[PDB]
């Protein structure tokens, strides 16, 4: 303040779960929590299993796009084997009906 | 005829997975599941999550099995069985200190303290001081001093004062003495059941202190080099790991 | 016949539509990965009958976290989430820590949902922690002058 | 139930007497919601105050009841040993408040493995009660075990 | 399947349009730079949706304040903005004092 | 505030951060063209099975 | 609204988006005309009984 | 396969960007050095399968 001393305004919850992967992800980077992501059990920063916070600096995502742009030709090799399995079927039915 | 379908049992390549939780063999081995219907079941995927009443289930729900960690120090038990394990926020209790050993090695050298008799608040009175902290039944905080005064050639008066008390006294009266043999090895005194302070309704710890692998230098410091016990503090819980060889253990 | 691998079609295109949400969402700040986990049928048959998505999951590393001088841009780095509100009483949680003021003075997300803190009571205020979340206003309270006590 | 640990090292609280308004008139504020055969929430607030060294006063205060009165006697007390094993005290039934014309609940509390932490705060570990809301429907399951079921 | 890629495609071209303001609108004064922020979209399905902007919110941190010979040359080098009234009567707010007569 | 009357004030950016942001925008764009070329060919190779 | 002096007003078409939308459409065509194929030859193998 | 492959891209990604923070950091005072260092995988085939 204008006069040189700091009052406290509130200090910022931090909160965990049972699982962190039931939480039912909602429309933004917003997550909720569900019966399968248990109760959520609230504290502050440092206590415990709870999550040392820094001040200026923001948290980028964390995909690795290196291993993204390597599974999605993986994903679609096999999705390519699946539509030639579905076609050698094709091809043995068509020469399963016609043989008279 | 078709004779029947036959897996092969060759391990596929694991994959550098970066989460946590993601624990899967390479080799004949097989992961031991159960449902809630009872009936207990085999599998080898290493999808592994946690459940809401945080027991370690695969991505179906199904509990793994393991053998449990029973006792204190929780380890296994002679019935051979194993059970759903669970990962808990059921806080580590504390447990008072029994074993405590400081290793202390001090100069030959060294002049007997002037000051006589005995201080804590004299320095000069005193050769050494030292500090181990220490926890009681309850598990607070004792920081015992331990106090190191030349008393002749190779004699070495050893006094304790819990310094975490303010309703305890001042030693007076002699606690142990480390007495060593020519060579500079202790011989005897090595030991002692010394019990602390009592502190605000938590009752005092009585443990055994001991000073075995201490040996008198020639020349140089009066030197504290190794303290240990097995007293600690109420801790929560912050992390987990499963070890490489299988067990789950608990930060 | 054909159900191995119709499953194993919507398998890839459930596994390609996660990881291009997942390549879409590349520098969103707070987005977690997407994966995708799949599991096989079985019966009576001793033949395989294809594969269904046993769910989908996220990864639950840490992001690189990235200085930036704005000082409302707080972020945190272990296991914890913001506790936020919405407009209708909702609890939500995050960790997008893109943090505006509105026009009232509490803090917002950059969507407009307030955040939640343990509120701080008295002059000099404490941490009132009764496990008793509230949005946190940061106002223009004037600083009350209060007595000297200890010269 | 409400189990929690309590930290041995707070002191008994300097405003005396109790009071249900102010902060320091206790150790420590629980919250537990509990419902009625109505159907409408009770946020029963669980007041701490330690009286000496290893027992607790423990004050039962029906929130949600604005006529209900202030509790001056103890609805229970937690002792301790040594060892911070609870002795006794550590299941007790309790009444709430009426409101809207409803029925007054009555449920057993519990307190059972709740631990006296030596260095900390006081902190609610887990509570779990059987009361809940009406509902109406979301979803229905078939279970594989030939069990239909509503959610 | 695809509306996925192209969220993050005009994602990346707000993105690369508003640095390119930035870029351009480098050098001049009193200017604030610009920041695009995203957010995922999510429904009912566990699988996703995309990006769409939160918003292009600005930063309000200090320019370096250079010297200048010119006398009606002022500048706040703190949390103040200017007050400007036009032909229209209208209020308005900046922070480059390009102080003409 | 507090006001100078000589001093006039600059940019906000840092055209470095700018212009190694613009390279990141680049990029993440060109693997959003990548996975809608993938889907448009896992969709050419689902229509001509027959 | 605000009219401006000298700019122009360019096109509301974000020309990626329909660069994806024309490749939906032209392979939901495309499974159209393998509905269309397997109707022809369903038909030919009703023709060709005697 | 891709395995061997990813494994491999990854390695070059952390080591790239553990030398490129042993580059940034460069000239803060008490600041050390910084190497990754790897190691291969095997399973139960004898063809190996990765970093």
């Amino acid at each position: 303040y204008s006069n040189e001393q700091e009052q406290v305004l509130g200090q910022i919850v931090l909160a965990n779960f049972a699982n962190n992967e039931g939480l039912a992800s909602q429309g933004d980077n917003v997550w909720a929590a569900t019966q399968a992501s248990g109760v959520a059990l609230l504290g502050t920063a440092g206590s415990g299993n709870f999550g040392k916070l820094t001040n200026g600096a923001l948290e980028a995502s964390n995909v690795d796009l290196s291993k993204e742009l390597v599974n999605m030709i993986v994903a679609q090799r096999n999705y390519q084997s699946n539509a030639q399995t579905i076609k050698t079927q094709d091809q043995i039915l068509n020469t399963l009906v016609n043989l008279r | 005829k078709v004779a029947g379908i036959t897996q092969d049992f060759t391990d596929g390549t694991t994959t550098n997975t970066g989460r946590g939780l993601d624990v899967a063999i390479s080799q004949n081995g097989f992961f031991r599941l159960v449902d809630s219907n009872g009936s207990v079941f085999y599998s080898r995927n290493g999808q592994f999550k946690l459940d809401e009443n945080r027991n370690l289930v695969n991505m179906q729900g199904m509990q793994l099995t393991g053998y449990p960690a029973t006792g204190t120090p929780p380890t296994i038990q002679q019935g051979a069985n194993p059970a759903p394990i669970t990962i808990p926020n059921t806080l580590m209790a504390a447990k008072s200190t029994t074993t405590a050993s400081m290793q202390i090695n001090l100069n030959s050298t060294d002049p007997v303290p002037s000051k006589t008799p005995f201080s804590v608040s004299d320095a000069d009175s005193y050769n050494k001081k030292g500090t181990v902290t220490v926890y009681d039944s309850q598990g607070n905080a004792h920081d015992m001093n331990v106090y190191f005064v030349k008393t002749k050639d190779n004699e070495w008066a050893v006094y304790t004062h819990d310094s975490s008390d303010p309703a305890a006294t001042a030693p007076t009266t002699a606690s142990t003495t480390l007495k060593f043999n020519e060579n500079g090895i202790l011989e005897s005194g090595g030991t002692v059941n010394i019990t602390t302070g009592t502190i605000n309704g938590a009752t005092a710890a009585t443990f055994s202190l001991s000073f075995l692998n201490s040996m008198q230098q020639n020349t140089g410091a009066n030197n504290i080099v190794a303290t240990n016990q097995n007293g600690y503090k109420p801790g929560d819980l912050v992390s987990y790991q499963i070890n490489n060889d299988g067990t789950v253990v608990g930060n | 016949s054909f159900s191995q691998a119709v499953s194993g079609l919507n398998a890839a295109a459930t596994n390609l539509d996660v990881i291009g949400n997942n390549i879409a969402n590349s520098a969103t700040y707070g987005f977690k990965s997407g994966t995708a986990s799949f599991a096989d049928m079985f019966a009576g048959s001793k033949v395989g009958l294809g594969v269904k998505v046993a769910g989908i999951t996220q990864d639950f590393t840490d992001g690189t976290t990235t200085n930036t001088g704005r000082g409302l841009d707080v972020a945190i780095s272990q296991n914890g989430f913001f506790r936020l509100v919405d407009s209708n009483g909702s609890v939500f949680y995050s960790r997008n820590g893109q943090f505006k003021l509105d026009e009232n003075r509490n803090l917002v997300n950059m969507q407009g949902m307030q955040l939640t803190g343990y509120p701080a009571t008295g002059t000099p205020p404490t941490i009132q922690q009764g496990a008793n979340p509230a949005p946190i206003t940061i106002p223009n309270t004037l600083m009350a002058a209060k007595s000297t006590t200890t010269a």
